[PDB]
């Protein structure tokens, strides 16, 4: 599946 | 033989228009089953291989909460970066997010990967531990200290060694009649003259399935490959040429190898 | 900022056979960035319903996307890919051969 989120840069 | 899941997102910005267009597609081995596009109304996760269409709506709603949420950091980051490097807003800008994961023939975890790239450049690298990120520009660094400092790693890790493989075998369950089938090539050489001297002969492997292939003439001069390319059904296309003295035709064979071929092949006109 | 010019390949779905059922492909990759024209062409005219894979891009970040429709190759009618891409000065037209 998907990563939950991404990093904020 | 070994199998992956990738994903592949892609955000670019759109100077006066506010929101930026968000797509994103998933892959299992050389198989697209998945796709997000921001680019509607109420944009949701879709399947995109009917082996995904029994998936429950339970699946389909978290996918998509997932591919908004990443949408909406994207958004932010492309902010972010034109101030790092002092961009205008006159221009669209890219940020592109690749990550996967790779099975051995064993079936167990073998390697995990994760890149980030702006307009087209190494912005943020996962080092091969998965333990640290690396940045090559000096603005890159302070999105790779706000990662150091988040541990980020340590978030990403969890995902590619457990997460991404749990998931991987239960895609390679729900579809393995036609995933784990593999395809053999077709192959057949042509001969072309181009004048009296010279003749063209070009090796062809149509309709195999993983893409990975080989393709290699041989004498008993320099070659032309083409990238291979997809078919349109799944499977993929390729083919190799020489330029070959008229009346030796006979001395050159291909060699193709290929992981649905029982042995390599070798060809003669 | 990086801009790459985008490969292209026209060629059928099947071995051409003239009044036989096939899909003319025009695949686009290598290119950055990610906008991009692609029109078929049937004697010059544009193919009205012409359909396209998901946006997707290869290891080095450049993206590559393909092309279709259905159609009937015969000895005489000609078919080409028209793209434009900030990298090109004018849109480039690229002939089918039906061996290659």
């Amino acid at each position: 599946r998907l990563p939950a989120k991404a990093p904020l840069f | 033989g070994s199998h992956s899941l990738k994903y592949f997102h892609t955000s670019v910005s759109r100077p006066g228009r506010g929101e930026p267009r968000f797509i994103s597609v998933g892959y299992v081995d050389d198989t697209q089953f998945v796709r997000f596009d921001n680019d509607a109304a109420s944009p949701r996760m879709v399947p995109r291989a009917p082996w995904m269409e029994q998936e429950g709506s339970e699946y389909w709603d978290r996918e998509t909460r997932s591919a908004r949420d990443t949408a909406q950091i994207f958004r932010v980051n492309l902010r972010t970066l034109r101030g790092y490097y002092n961009q205008s807003e006159a221009g669209s800008h890219t940020l592109q997010w690749m990550h996967g994961c790779e099975l051995g023939p064993d079936g167990r975890f073998l390697r995990g990967y994760e890149q980030f790239a702006y307009d087209g450049k190494d912005y943020l690298t996962l080092n091969e531990d998965l333990r640290s990120w690396t940045a090559v520009d000096t603005a890159a660094q302070i999105s790779e200290q706000k990662s150091n400092d988040a541990s980020e790693a340590e978030h990403q890790r969890a995902y590619l060694e457990d997460t991404c493989v749990e998931w991987l075998h239960k895609y390679l369950e729900k579809g393995k009649e036609t995933l784990l089938h593999l395809e053999p090539p077709k192959t057949h050489v042509t001969h072309h003259p181009i004048s009296d001297h010279e003749a063209t002969l070009r090796c062809w492997a149509l309709g195999f399935y993983p893409a990975e292939i080989t393709l290699t003439w041989q004498q008993d001069q320099d070659t032309e490959l083409v990238e291979t390319r997809p078919a349109g059904d799944g499977t993929f296309q390729k083919w190799a040429a020489v330029v070959v003295p008229s009346g030796e035709e006979q001395r050159y064979t291909c060699h193709v190898q290929h992981e649905g071929l029982p042995e390599p092949v070798t060809l003669r006109w | 900022m990086i801009q790459r010019t985008p490969k292209i390949q026209v060629y059928s779905r099947h071995p051409a056979e003239n009044g036989k059922s096939n899909f003319l492909n025009c695949y686009v990759s290598g290119f950055h960035p990610s906008d991009i024209e692609v029109d078929l062409l049937k004697n010059g005219e544009r193919i009205e319903k012409v359909e396209h894979s998901d946006l997707s891009f290869s290891k080095d970040w450049s993206f590559y996307l393909l092309y279709y429709t259905e159609f009937t190759p015969t000895e005489k009618d000609e078919y080409a890919c028209r793209v434009n891409h900030v990298t090109l000065s004018q849109p480039k037209i690229v002939k089918w051969d039906r061996d290659m």
